[PDB]
Formats: structure tokens, sequence, C-alpha cells
RNA sequence: UGUACAACGGGGUAUUGUAAGCAGUAGAGUAGCCUUGUUGUUACGAUCUGCUGAGAUUAAGCCUUUGUUGUCUGAUUUGU
RNA sequence: GCAGUCAAGCGUUCAUAGCGACAUUGCUUUUUGAUUCUUCGAUGUCGGCUCUUCCUAUCAUACCGAAGCAGAAUUCGGUAAGCGUUGGAUUGUUCACCCACUAAUAGGGAGUGAGCUGGGUUUAGACCGUCGUGAGACAGGUUAGUUUUACCCUACUGAUGAAUGUUACCGCAAUAGUAAUUGAACUUAGUACGAGAGGAACAGUUCAUUCGGAUAAUUGGUUUUUGCGGCUGUCUGAUCAGGCAUUGCCGCGAAGCUACCAUCCGCUGGAUUAUGGCUGAACGCCUCUAAGUCAGAAUCCAUGCUAGAACGCGGUGAUUUC
RNA sequence: CUCUUAAGGUAGCCAAAUGGAUUAACGAGAUUCCCACUGUCCCUAUCUACUAUCUAGCGAAACCACAGCCAAGGGGGCUUGGCAGAAUCAGCGGGGAAAGAAGACCCUGUUGAGCUUGACUCUAGU
RNA sequence: GUGAACAGCCUCUAGUUGAUAGAAUAAUGUAGAUAAGGGAAGUCGGCAAAAUAGAUCCGUAACUUCGGGAUAAGGAUUGGC
RNA sequence: AGAACUGGCGAUGCGGGAUGAACCGAACGUAGAGUUAAGGUGCCGGAAUACACGCUCAUCAGACACCACAAAAGGUGUUAGUUCAUCUAGACAGCCGGACGGUGGCCAUGGAAGUCGGAAUCCGCUAAGGAGUGUGUAACAACUCACCGGCCGAAUGAACUA
RNA sequence: AUGGUGAACUAUGCCUGAAUAGGGUGAAGCCAGAGGAAACUCUGGUGGAGGCUCGUAGCGGUUCUGACGUGCAAAUCGAUCGUCGAAUUUGGGUAUAGGGGCGAAAGACUAAUCGAACCAUCUAGUAGCUGGUUCCUGCCGAAGUUUCCCUCAGGAUAGCAG
């Protein structure tokens, strides 16, 4: 009966989202974030056991001069 | 599911297409049933309506008591020779595929069933479970 | 003349063209919606599909017919050693779409990534990032400039990770590099996190955890040129039909005087990129932990490695992700595991998974034993023994 | 209860009835062929009343075919009782050993004499499928002119047969009228039904035991002492070796054979004519 | 020029179903032989039993490898 | 349809000279659901197998409006083509009709005339019927009866690819495609509603149908693993170990391939239609509409998913030493 | 001118055993049905050989106005649009003055020749 | 040699090893097989395949021109020693 | 459909109608210049996004032929008209008030009082008020309009045509 | 039409040669046994008949959504099938020759030719008809209709251009 795109069932889903489901998502995420912090701490703890530049400037200037010299510019003529 | 069926029925491998003779497990006097139709089947183009354990069919009594033949009564498949899966994983099959005569509301015409009855059919049909001396 | 009996289309028109995927590693075309209030997290991961095995699960699904009953499930084991961050990419939001603004790499890159940048690694001088490490020497002025640029302008930050493929049983030494988007935290927090991580690894349990639904994005198994009867499921024509019976019979009408794009034709099957979503994580294993494959109902003290290893894949010496059901892609294949793009509202996404048993019997035959110890104790002593 | 088989509707087909109405529209004299075994069963009254209303000038005649399968007194009683309504004529159709051929020739020749103003006279034959209209035409014309087959429904169209320069015979597909007063059990025992397609022919056998006499049925098949039809079939099948693979009798097939013997005049049966008057 | 790769080998892991050879009284019985006797005995004899879940196969698109032996080399082209 | 009638109007000059909408009346098988259970010349060969798309004149599913619509069900109507629309029986075939299943078994277009096929156009054989003096031809009926791309172009399905310094990696997204579907089960409940018989639904849950996309843990299938074992016949003197039997045959058989014969997975935001409204003129009442505006369908457009412009683009790495 | 067709209650009368053709046997004859059996199908899958495929050698043919992307119009070329990027490989069988019959069923000339007949003119024979 | 056999299969004498080859093992084909459960529901039509099959023994119907039908049908067996 | 005539095409290009047997224009050698026809002048496209008076908004406008069809009508779209009617003895729209008396007229019946019905349908008092226009009641009650009147203040209504 | 040439293919007659495993059935005759007086009837054998049967070689050509379809082949290949002791199959010799022969009659066959073989000539047979019909320019330039042969056809006249 009621389709996937059904407004009624989607609205029941949306009411349900904000309850137990988003709670469980956010709590799960907090736990995984703490595990990541543990992981980085362990790794740093084993660690203690021991323009942009001239390249990009010439690159861009050449590219723009080639586009102006072959008449192939999106932005200028 | 059907009329008189208790709750949902999960997928089991279809064993009994239309035109399949199946034994009559009950004591209603029929000796075999001939599936002419299957309840609940979808409309796929060349697909024969097929029946499995726990499914209600429409069957004619082909051999047996003359008071029962030439008539089309509903039947409920209680055994099956096609191996199907039980969720506590085991694929199982019976030695014959058989059914019982039921009125469309689920009641058994017979007063007993002989031989084993699958639990997927006993569970789904209370009047089958209540008439089956051997389950699984 | 109208179609006499209405039948639905064979196949899906949204999975077209059924061509070979442009790369073996399937792209992630969408990442979960960024929520800056949450802390910084990785939205995907990279692992290798090791194989499949059997699980008994103590199902707690209220309202079900299998409620409070053990149910046997097939699962897929994805070998997931930790991936290590090597770079950042900042994306600006432009009226023609997202745009990579800049990319900052770690100071030291392993051989595994550097191999990814050559077709002929053995012949090379291995000069991969030699003029780029020097940008860290001059107190990191260029590195800091591009990171400040990401902070100033980027509206999407993606980290660049890669797999420690040497930890897998694979023969391939060329690691797999990818962009993983960082969700949570502001742009500056994303960049600072990533800078702090430029040579540290990220374990799989720092991205996913048990009882989470994840997406599997992988290029499927390839089958070569395959005909209509099985590329699309078209019915076989009657026996000994002239010109053959494994082909579609009529192709077109008197008009449009062409074969339509919708008519099923033969061609490449498989090796297509697919995104399969909502795969429940049944176990996030730990590499160092022996008894990976043991549970609280099964005390055998065994790892998830079947006897004889997996078939066409070695042992599981690493962290692994065991997901319910089957996954696109075959064994040995890089898969991308993604966080779910939406807060799923099914009750399956909420269930805690309670395994009773993992099938570590051999996949190289009709394996009947879980451990070599069990096989020995069932056989008895042989003639190799006295 | 099961569906009505398509084989008990045969003869009610619209093409057959169109063919009959052509035969009637084109005939001056209409012969209604009757089976002497059960004439009243094989009498199509609806066509008779249609002709009495719509075509009073066309002449119905009864011809009591298969007249050699009843006793002489039964044939005589039936002609006595049907002549009170319609001029009937006893007849046994056989190209070599007929009876009533001369009488029918004389009657048709008189019918032509009455219509001397109309210089061709067409005589159409009417009845159930298996009564013998083609066999009567072949008898009169004195060779295998129309197609003759015991399985009913052979001829599908009418055909003109030129008996004489003045007289034409028209064979017709046999009809069965759809009046519900006749059972669908009865539409089988009149030779109308191809018994091959009868789905459960084991049920009509007590009907045969009703129609036939035990004294004759013990003799047509050399078997005796059946308590019931359902075991009459099995004792006959064991006698004839019609046992399927595994020791069980070919019960449906033997029933089909018994019904075929009944309708094709291998078993002696008739319904007794009405009482003396 | 190496936790390299390869060809073999070892170990698992899987498939079959108990190898070749020898022995045995185990054996339907039939011949012969005398100690003419109850495992009489010498020979044949399908088969049976013991060595023997033995023997074979096992990546060719299985896993692993403290072993052995060898290889690491040519050709072509590409510049803002 | 024919024959009337009336007359809004028309002609007009005369409204009786005539036309003439709507409305209506006579004719059609007997007023008490019986029959009228009832058939009557298609000079027609088209029709099924596979497969695609479109139409809306909507059968179902979605949402509405009107009904003595209590409930349940139904009827009539509106928007609506997103998505489905069956298995058989039957006869020249097809519809019909029949049986059943189904949510429903809607109606059509382009159809598939030498993609494949059945009857018919079916040519020389033959038989019967009718006619003709005849040769013969027909009111017929029955039977048997070779037909052959593409290797060309284009379309379509997949696969490479030259050069825009070279080379490598990581991405963007114009455009184009798009997908999910239906049923019933627990609970809401034996509640609302009801004399009673009966008896919903939303919210919360669980499965399944059809489709689709994958996958091979398991189960099943398959076996040139000719992997292992056996069997027949013969040949290598016997044992061994083997050959041959157009893969010899039989049993088991890993791996691989594979099956609703196995398993997993398939969503959520905007804007609307009918309709229901708000404020409010037109028009000193009123009015959902004119200005403005709220909600609202399986719709649309996006999200998500597939491809990636081979002449769309970005970021980044290395750029040849004698 | 007259007038004609109404015998009994489950097998009769009978004709120098039968009263039949409802004929055995036979049949690559036409048709229906049943059992058995099966991939005919549900609903497809897998395997083997040879192809196809790639290479070395050898090397045709049909066909051919020129070409070869679509839509609407015009009672492929012209009109108006959609567009359009080298060179290509395997499939495919929608379309192609693209070939393969344009055959078959039709129409017409004063158009042969086979056959018939109290059509005409003749004639062997008799 | 097997076997009833000048059948099929294997071999001795004699003859031949000639038919363009090599490498892969996609779809579709040609030829040949196997397939769970059901068993004609497929089809215009059980087409094609399957099933049967040698020999011994038991047994064998209607009908009949008395000759047949008839290998009717339906059963029980088969090795080695 | 028949007759009679006259034109066009055949044998014939060219300009225009996007296109073209039947339409509009047009006296065909090779050119140059000017001017035009029919058709046009936003851009494709040579030529005014000219001037001017109105009308029209179409949830698939029209650009188009017209004593052509679907075509006779339907519309609380808009515009211009025609005829008739009402109006400082107060118009249209609003509120407010009266809306009476015989009388609950007769018949009917469980009831029927203007309003289930059948027939009458008159009189009085009036500024006006039906033996009642509808909602209503079991009947009444009440409300309502049609009809008057009070307040307001100046135009309005109806049918038709384009 | 005239005159010739073919029975090496094939049709049929004749003369002279040749070829055809293994099985099933079990006819007459005969033998023994028992019945009956006898004709003879029953049982057990023997025997080995048949335009009999299964089935090789052989001869044929049924069926297949068979293979092939510029093929190996202008009729093959594969499997399946009919028959297989004779009205059989077959070599050579010999006879029949075209308005003929020969035919278990299908117009079947008569050298890939048959609704009348093949070859040459008369013969360049006959056309209502189809296709084609070869250089340039200048100038003039139609008709597509009347009237009669009953009419169609086929034609003769007027009309237009000269
Ligand atoms: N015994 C008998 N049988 C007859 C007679 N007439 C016809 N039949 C049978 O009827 C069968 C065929 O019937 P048919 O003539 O085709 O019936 P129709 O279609 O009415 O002419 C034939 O086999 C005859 O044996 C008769 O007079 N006596
Ligand atoms: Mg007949």
């Amino acid at each position: 009966a009621k389709s996937l795109r059904a407004s009624s069932h989607l609205n029941a889903k949306s009411v349900k989202r904000r309850g137990v489901f988003q709670k469980a998502v956010d709590a799960r995420e907090q736990r995984i974030s703490d595990k990541l912090k543990e992981d980085l701490l362990k790794q740093k703890l084993e660690d203690l056991k021991k323009w942009r530049d001239g390249r990009h400037h010439t690159y861009k200037k050449a590219k723009l001069m080639k586009q102006s010299k072959k008449k192939t510019s999106f932005t200028r003529f | 599911s059907g009329n008189g069926a208790q709750g949902t029925k999960f997928r089991i491998s279809l064993g009994l297409p239309v035109g399949a003779i199946m034994n009559c497990a009950d004591n209603s006097g029929a000796r075999n049933l001939y599936i002419i139709a299957v309840k609940g089947s979808g409309s796929r183009l060349n697909r024969l309506p097929a029946a499995s354990l726990g499914d209600m069919v429409m069957a004619t009594v082909k051999k047996g008591k003359p008071e029962l033949r030439k008539k089309v009564m509903p039947a409920i498949v209680v055994r099956q020779a096609k191996s199907w899966r039980r969720r506590d994983g085991v694929f199982l099959y019976f030695e014959d595929n058989a059914g019982v005569i039921a009125n469309p509301k689920g009641e058994m015409k017979g007063s007993a069933i002989t031989g084993p009855v699958g639990k997927e059919c006993a569970d789904l049909w209370p009047r089958v479970a209540s008439n089956s001396g051997v389950v699984v | 003349s109208h179609r006499k009996y209405e039948a639905p289309r064979h196949g899906h028109l949204g999975f077209l063209p059924r061509k070979r995927a442009a790369s073996i590693r399937a792209r992630v075309k969408a990442f979960p919606k960024d929520d800056r209030s949450k802390p910084v997290a990785l939205t995907s991961f990279l692992g290798y599909k090791a194989g499949m095995t059997t699980i008994v699960r103590d199902l707690d699904r209220p309202g079900s017919k299998f409620h409070k009953r053990e149910v046997v499930e097939a699962v897929t084991v994805v070998d997931t050693p930790p991936v290590v961050v090597v770079g950042v990419v900042g994306y600006v939001e432009t009226p023609r779409g997202l745009r990579s603004l800049t990319t900052v790499w770690a100071e030291h890159l392993s051989d595994e990534v550097k191999r990814r940048f050559y077709k002929n690694w053995y012949k090379s001088k291995k000069k991969a990032f030699t003029k780029y490490s020097a940008k860290y020497a001059q107190d990191g002025a260029g590195i800091e400039r591009e990171l400040a640029r990401i902070k100033k302008y980027a509206s999407v930050v993606r980290v660049l990770v890669h797999t420690q493929i040497r930890k897998t049983p694979l023969a391939q030494k060329k690691a797999h590099l990818a962009e993983i988007q960082l969700n949570g935290g502001s742009i500056s927090e994303k960049v600072d996190w990533a800078r702090e991580h430029f040579e540290k690894t990220v374990a799989v349990d720092s991205v996913f955890e048990q009882n989470e639904m994840i997406d599997a994005i992988a290029v499927t198994k390839g089958h070569g040129f395959e005909g209509v009867t099985h590329r699309w499921g078209t019915k076989k024509l009657p026996r000994k039909t002239h010109r053959g019976l494994r082909k579609v019979a009529c192709i077109g009408a008197w008009h449009p005087a062409h074969v339509m794009w919708s008519v099923a034709r033969a061609g490449q099957r498989g090796y297509h990129s697919r995104t399969s979503i909502n795969h429940k994580i049944y176990r996030v294993g730990k590499g160092d932990d022996e008894a990976n494959g043991a549970t609280s109902f099964d005390r055998t003290k065994k790892t998830i490695t079947p006897m004889g290893g997996f078939v066409h894949y070695g042992e599981i010496k690493n962290d692994f992700i065991m997901v319910k059901g089957c996954i696109p892609g075959n064994r040995k294949r890089i898969v991308t595991l993604r966080k779910s793009l939406y807060t799923n509202t099914s009750r399956k996404a909420l269930e805690e998974v309670s395994l009773k048993w993992i099938d570590t019997a051999s996949k190289f035959g009709k394996g009947r034993f879980q451990t070599p110890a069990e096989k020995h104790a069932f056989m008895g002593t042989l003639k190799k023994d006295l | 209860s099961a569906a009505k088989e398509a084989i008990f509707s045969k003869g009610q087909s619209k093409r057959i009835w169109n063919e009959l109405y052509k035969v009637i529209d084109s005939s001056d004299v209409v012969i209604h062929v009757l089976d002497a075994r059960d004439p009243l069963g094989t009498r199509c009254k609806s066509v008779e009343e249609y002709m009495k209303k719509e075509t009073p000038h066309k002449h119905l005649i009864y011809v009591l075919n298969k007249c050699d399968l009843v006793p002489t007194w039964v044939a005589a009683a039936w002609v006595k009782h049907l002549s009170k309504e319609r001029p009937t004529l006893a007849f046994h159709a056989s190209i070599t050993n007929s009876f009533g051929k001369g009488s029918l020739i004389q009657l048709l020749r008189q019918f032509s004499q009455l219509h001397t103003d109309r210089k061709q006279i067409s005589v159409g034959f009417i009845g159930y499928p298996n009564t013998g209209k083609s066999s009567i035409i072949n008898t009169l014309r004195k060779k295998k002119v129309c197609q003759v087959a015991p399985i009913p429904g052979e001829t599908k169209v009418w055909q003109y047969i030129t008996l004489m320069k003045r007289i034409f015979l028209i064979d017709c597909p046999g009809i069965v009228p759809p009046s519900s007063k006749d059972s669908e059990e009865d539409i089988l025992f009149r030779g109308v039904v191809r018994v091959e397609h009868v789905t459960h022919p084991e049920q009509y056998i007590p009907g045969v035991l009703k129609r036939c006499q035990v004294k004759h049925l013990e003799r047509t098949y050399e078997i005796s002492g059946w308590k019931d039809a359902t075991e009459f079939i099995e004792i006959l099948a064991r006698k004839q070796g019609r046992l399927l693979k595994g020791g069980e009798p070919d019960e449906s097939g033997v029933s089909k054979q018994i019904l075929n013997d009944f309708n094709r005049g291998k078993i002696p049966w008739f319904v007794l004519p009405p009482e003396k008057e």
C-alpha cells in the first residue's frame, strides 16, 4: 500500500528518528570518538618510546598564458 | 496469510507446483490430493503457482472415497519432499509430500493426522497442531 | 497491437551502462551529512573482503517469530588492518560544484603508498615525495600556508588514508589510497585533527563499532562477456530454435526503426560498481585478541580464521569487520565501508547482536571440525604418529 | 463441486447451430433422426417447436435409426407412439443390409410429388451427433458418401447429397439442446460425448448398470457377481488384464471402454417404450 | 640483491575409501596324503581378516613455509 | 429511426409562409424478477513465443469528494500512468466464456509478413460431395507437402584508443539513466460503531508477494580435479601397473560456476494535483482567489544510486647528465 | 373412382453356426486418450569436444547511383530543429535501392499449346 | 576374444597416421550429457529426450478369417567362486 | 453527380507562402544601376524592438485559411454597445423593525396550525404582509422571503448584441 | 516445321552372370502314448512351410523446430526409420526413340534437359509490349479535341504548327 515516498509513513519515520534512533546514533558516535582518542593516545605513547610557491606560480602563469595564446579561456577572452 | 492461519509465514522452498499429487495425511478417506491452485501466490507470468509446507492449496481428491472425489476442497500441506531450511540452520526434507483436508477457515475435516507434521505448518495452523500426533 | 500479457521489465534501467567499473576500488559518491556539533570522525574506512562464514545468533527481535530463538546467519568477514592518514584535501563550494582547493601530505610516506604512484616501482628511483618532504624542513612554512588556506576557504575537508596492505595475506604490495571525508567539528578542528594524525594509524574500531549498520561500496565480481539469458534473466527460447535459444527473440517494432536502449543485449556482466547499504556489523574483531571466533556461548578459544585459512585468502591476523549477509565484490577485493547516510529508523538498526557461535570449519571442503585440535581428537592417532 | 467439463457443452456451439439453421432454411422436408434406444432422450423438441412456429410449411418426419438394436416390439411400440405426433419411420442404416430404405425412398418421392411446382426438393437430416444421419444418407445413396464415425462430432459442416434429380439430401452436424431438464449425466449416455475427455468416467458406470440389465451385462463381458459398479470395473479389469503398473486396475480406462461399448451398441440396452394404450 | 621472486620439498586443509606386498587356515567345498583324525593334514579356492582412515591426490584461481635449487635481463619511447 | 407534440429562439416585412434548440409521446415479447434457460449466412484468415516502449479513456494500489456512508463493505465521481495487471481448460486461432488464484486479473498504440513458429494465400499427389455431356470447376470436406543475412552501413549492447609538455595518483560533476512494489500479521481490539449480527483505522511492530542488485557461509545441482574408488569387454604372459572403448560406464567428489532450489540488501527532503482551508476584494451581503497564503496524491524535482563529457574541470606527486 | 401408414412389457420371428461392413491381421497412413517416463516446462544451471576469438600461412562471394544519426514538415539530398570529434574490436539482427523471390494471389493483349466436346474445316481407319 | 551374430568394442597379419597449424577457453552456436522438488502445468502437437530393451522362468485379454492377436499385458531373476 | 463556358498545369524557370502539382506575385538572352510586385522588417533573416488608437492573460493563448467543422451552446473573464425598467415621493447593498386579523379556512389521519398531501385560493386591516418562499416541529413554536417601513445617500437593475 | 542424334542416367521386356549374418514363430507329413467300434479326438515329439516375423550386409528414403544452405555435394552428412529370401537387389549383353518410347499411371522417367528430349537449319520466325536509340547552337513551336466506322481494339477525317 503506502509507498516509499509516502508522506504519511515518512512523517512517522521522522517523528521516530528524533527519539531512540538519533539517541543511539549520537551515543554510538560518542563511544567511537572516545575509542579514536584512546587510539591516538596509545600511538603518541608508543611514539615517546623512541601565490603558493614558485612552482605553482610559474605553473599558473604558463597555463593562463597558454589559454590566452590559444584562445581557450572559459573566463577571459 | 490465509484464513485461519496464525500469524506470518516465512519463506520456505516451494515444493509443490500445480499438478502435483500429494498424499492425504488425515483420515478423511482421501488417499491423495491433486493441487489445482495455491492460495496467496503472486502473478508472475509463466510461473506455476507452487506450494510448500504450511501453505493452503486447492486440491481435488483423485483416488479414494467416492463421497469425496469430484470435489475441490482446500488442503494444507503438512509434509514435503523438497529440502527446505530451518532457521536454526538445517536443511531438511520428509520422505513424501502430503497434506490434510481443511475447510477454508482452517478446521480439519479428519479427526487425526498420521505421520509427521512439519513444525512450520503445525505452528501456523492451530487445528493442524491440534490434530497431529507427530510434529517434526 | 498492445502487449497481450503485461510483464515487468527484465533488469534495472538505473544500473546502466552495465560497463566495467573504471577502477577496482569503487568510489564513494556520497558521504553522511556533516553535523558540526559532533566531534571529528571518519565517515568511511577501507578493508579487504576475506570471505564468508556461518553465524548462530541469539536473536532478540521482539514482535518477531524468531524472537528468543537462535537463528543461523551467513556473514561476510572483511579484513581491516588500521589505515594510516597521509594527507588532507580541502574542498570549496563553487557554483559549478565542489572543487579540490589544495592537498597537504605527511612528511614521511611509506613504501606502500609510494608504490601506488608507480607502474614500475622496481625500476624506479623511488623519487615519489622527495621535493615535498623539504617543505617540512623550512619550519613547515608552505605546509602551514596550505593548512591555513584550508581553514580559511574549505567547506568540506577530506582526509587521505591508505591501507597497510602488507599486513594482509594479499600478494599485492601497492597500497590502496582514498579520500575519507571528516564529519563533525568545525573546519579548523578537522584540519587540526588531520594534521595531528599525518602518520598515525586509525583502527577500524575508531570508525565503526558492533551493532552498527554500514554501507558496503565495492566493484562486484567480474564475469566477462555474458549473454542476455543471464545478464538480464530473459527466458530461454524454446528448444532448438533456429539461430539459438539463449537470446532475446524480437528486438523492435516497425518503429522507432532502431533498437532501443531498453532492449536487453549481451555484453559485459559483473565488475560493476555497486553501493549496498544497511549491513549490520556482527563483530568488530581485534587482531591481537586470540579467540576472535569464540563467544560467551562457545568457549573453544579460536580465531575467526577457518581451518586451512580462507580459500583464496590467507589468515585473519588483523582487526576485522564481520557484517551480516553478503557484500558486493569477491574475496581479496578492496571494499569501502561507509557510515550510514541516514539515521535508520528500522528496529534492526537498534538491535544488539548476540553471537552464539562462528563457523571456523574449513571452507575448502565439507569441513566438519572447528580446530585442528578437535580434528585430531576426533580422528585419533594416525600412522604418522606411532 | 468441480467445474462443468467443456465436453458436456459440445454440440451447443454456435457454429453448429448456425449450420443447422442453414440446413432448415434450405430444406423442404426435415428428417429428425431418433435413436431407437432411447428416442425421447434423443428428441430435440426445441427445434421442432421452432419449426412449428417459424416454418410451418417445412415437413418434420421422424426416422427411428439404430432400430436394429432394440427388440422388434420396442421399435413397433415407438413408431406407434411417435406416429401420434409426427409421421415416423423405423429404420436400420447399413449400406449392405438396411431396413426401411425402400419406405424412406417412397416417402421422399411422395414429398417431391407434392411439390411438383418446386423442381428441386432438399431433405435435411437433424438429430443428436451420434444418431446416424450420415449413415442414413449413405444407406439411401448406397455407398460411403457422408463421413461416418462412431466418435461423435465428426462432420462439422453440412453437405448436399443428390439422391435423385428432384431430391437433395443435406447432412448436418448433430446438435444438443441446452435445456437444463436433461442432466449432464444424460448428455453422456446418449452418445453425444467423446468419452476420452471425461475426467472421472468411473462415476457414470452405476449409470450404465442402471440402463443395462445384469443378465446381458454378465454376457457382454464374461464376468459375474459384482456387488456394485465400483467393483464391476475392477473385476472386469482384472479379467481383461487392464492393470496398471503395480497390480492396480486401470479403473478409469476400463470405465471409458465400458461407456464406449454402451453408446456404440455393443451392450444390449434400451429404455422401454410408454405403456399400452 | 631482498622479511624479493620462482621451481621443488616439508606442514596443514580438503577428496576418496583402506594401496602394493606378505601373512593367517578365516573360508562354500572338491581333489590328494597318511597320524583315519574333530584347529587330521597337503594343495587349490570367490572372498574375509592383520599390517592399513591405509594408499593416492591436494592449486592448476586453497592456506602456510627457519628447507633445497636457481633468477634478477632485455627492448622501446617521452621535455613546458 | 420514423411519425407527432411543445416552443426558447429564428425568419422577420404576415410570427402561420415557414424553420426551429431543449423537453416530451407513440411504436419494440405477457406489468408480480417466470421466461425472454435461446443460438439464425462476419467470404475474415491472423496468432503465439520472446521482448521493449508509449497512451489514459484508471482495474489495482495513493490521496480526495458525494451518498442512509452507524461500523464493515459498497456505489458514483475527482487528481493520478509512479507501479503492477496471473495459472490453466476450450475450439481454424483470438476474444468470449469456463475454472481458479489475485491487490487487480483495465482498455488500447507502435509492434514483432521471410527474429522463431501454427494454421491459412499452400503450387504439380490423392480421396469423397455438388455441378458440368466432357476436359474439368467448385457450396464443400479430408489429407501430405524444401525456403537459405549481416561477412556491408546504421542502430543498439559491451571493449580499445591518437593528441592537446610527459607521467602518476586523488577527486569534482555537466549531462544522461534511475526503482522499488503489493499483501497480512501482532498491537491499537473484539475498542470506536452497533438492538444484534458483526466490526475499522492512525501511532508502535513482524513477515511475506512481485521486482531489482549482489553474493556462494550453508544446502542443492554440476565434474576432464579424469581427484579417488569400482565395473564390463579386450589388449600388455600372470601379479603390478596400465592402454582402448568419439569424456567407456558406475559411486563419491573438492575448487569453480551456480539456484527465490541458496542467502543478503533496496531512503528522505522540498514543490505540487484533486481537494480542504486562511485572510480578502470584485459586488456596503457573501465568497478558498482576483492580490496574497496554509495543508495536501504512489505525482514532480531533488537526496540517494549507475555512467562520467573519450574535444568538461580541479588538486597533487615526479619530471631524464655526460 | 376408390384408399394407404398404431405389432408389446429386456431379445422376436427365424432363412439351406451366422444373420455381419461395428470385418481379424498388417501400416514410417490421419486422430483421441491412458500408464510409465522425463529440463517440454516451473526456471534455469553446469560440464565436454569443435567453432567463434587471437596469431602465421592461404584467401573468396553475394551485393554495390552516391552516401549512411535522429524528430516534425515536404498534398537520406529540400525546410525547421535535436545535434555532431580521429581511428576502431566483439556481439547483434531494429532499420537500410541493402541484398536476399518480387516471388505468390490479381489486371490487360487478340498469346502460344495441353486436353475435351454434334464448335468449324479435314482426315487415318472402317 | 566377448557375444546368438559377418552387430557394437578390443586385438594379431597387413596398412595408415593423410584432413593448414599454434595460443587461449567470452557470449552465441554445432554435437553430447547431468540436474533437486513437481511431472506435460510447456506446445498448434509429449516434438525432442527420458523410460523400455538381451536371456531364463511364470503368466498373458478383447477380438478373430481360428492362422493369429502375442515379445500382448503383468511379474521373478541374472555377477563371482 | 451531369451539363456549358472560361482560366491554371502538360512544355515553365524566377520572387513569396519555413516546406510543396493546384496559393499570391511575375513579358526567362548576358550584365550594370535604380525602382518595385507578392511577402515582409525582434533574432534566425535584407528591412522600424517605428509612430498611433483600442482590445487580450489562456494550469500548454495566438500568430490561420472562416455565408469551414468540432460550433449550438456553457463562464461570478474583460471591454464596448442596444432595448426596457427603477430612482432625493430616496435607487442598488446592507443592518434594524413590521411581516397582522377571520384562521388552527375545507378534506384527510395517530399528527398535519402557510410549508407530507387533494382541491379552494377569498375577505378584512393596511405602509405592507402568500389561505404562504424555504429552514424547522410528532404537531405547534422560532427563523426566513415576497412585501412594506426606519437609517444611509446617488446612481442601479434586467434581457440581449458585438 | 524439315532433317538428324541419344536407353552410359532412368522406365520396361528379354539373354547370361552374381549377392543376401544370426534369431522368433513353428504349417503339412511322420513317430510314440492314451481314448473310441470307427470316422477321428487329446498328449508328447519330429519336421522345418511362409510373397511370415526381429534384425545385419543390401535395397529404400520416413521423421527431425537436425548439420549444410557460394555446401564436401546443382540433393551430401547425422541420427531415426521401411524392408531384408523375395512382385528381391544387381553387372554385362540386348530391344523399344520424340506428336514417339516406356510407365504397379506420379505426366512418372527417357544423359542435372520433359505439360512433350537433344542437335542443326528454314530463322535475323512473328511485338499488342518493355528497354535503349550517340554532336552544338539559333529560330519557330504545338496537341492533349471535334466527326465517323454498333462498340473495345484498330483505325480514316477535321482542329492546332508549319
Ligand atoms: N447398430 C447400428 N448402428 C448404427 C446404425 N446407424 C448408425 N450406426 C452407427 O453410428 C456410427 C456413426 O454414427 P454417424 O452415422 O456418424 O452419426 P451421425 O453424425 O448422426 O450421422 C456408425 O459407426 C454406425 O455403426 C444402425 O442402424 N444400427
Ligand atoms: Mg455425420
